């Protein structure tokens, strides 16, 4: 349970390392949406953070 | 137009990369994983163009 | 005699028509000596057949 539209809940923008590879392609997709770079390319975009 | 031309469709997504001077016409609904997701929907299972 | 012209039961909206005057034919043939001796390769790169 997180915070509601006006204060929501942001992990920063700070040093951790994850995998694009698993995390995205997960079974149970009802809704998932990107606007500025294609859904179907999520894994080769990385930086520090 | 004011309304918005919607008239040409462009594409996001396919299985391979294509050689070039090629053209395809077909349009069908997405399969992106284990389960034959022909249906009208689904996990990766949208509109091509 | 050919019947059939139609060998497709239906057509769509078709992309290119062309038509032009045929190869070298030979009207019936002696048995023995057959005038008719077909040699076709077909090749594709890039588009062009
Ligand atoms: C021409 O059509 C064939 C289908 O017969 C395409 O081959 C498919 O390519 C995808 C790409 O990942 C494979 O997943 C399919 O298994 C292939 N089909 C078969 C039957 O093997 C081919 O890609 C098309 N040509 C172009 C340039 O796209
Ligand atoms: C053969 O050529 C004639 C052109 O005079 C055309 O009208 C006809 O439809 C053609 N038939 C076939 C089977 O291609």
């Amino acid at each position: 349970r997180f915070a509601s539209v006006y204060a929501w809940n942001r992990k920063r923008i700070s040093n951790c390392v994850a995998d694009y590879s698993v995390l995205y392609n997960l079974a149970p997709f009802f809704t998932f949406k990107c606007y500025g770079v294609s859904p179907t390319k999520l894994n080769d975009l990385c930086f520090t953070n | 137009k004011v309304s918005g031309n919607y008239n040409y469709l462009y594409r996001l997504f396919r299985k391979s990369n294509l050689k070039p001077f090629e053209r395809d016409i077909s349009t069908e609904i997405y399969q992106a994983g284990n389960k034959p997701c022909n249906g009208v929907a689904g996990f990766n299972c949208y509109f091509p163009l | 005699m050919e019947s059939e012209f139609r060998v497709y039961s239906s057509a769509n909206n078709c992309t290119f028509e062309y038509v032009s005057q045929p190869f070298l034919m030979d009207l019936e043939g002696k048995q023995g000596n057959f005038k008719n001796l077909r040699e076709f390769v077909f090749k594709n790169i890039d588009g062009y057949f």
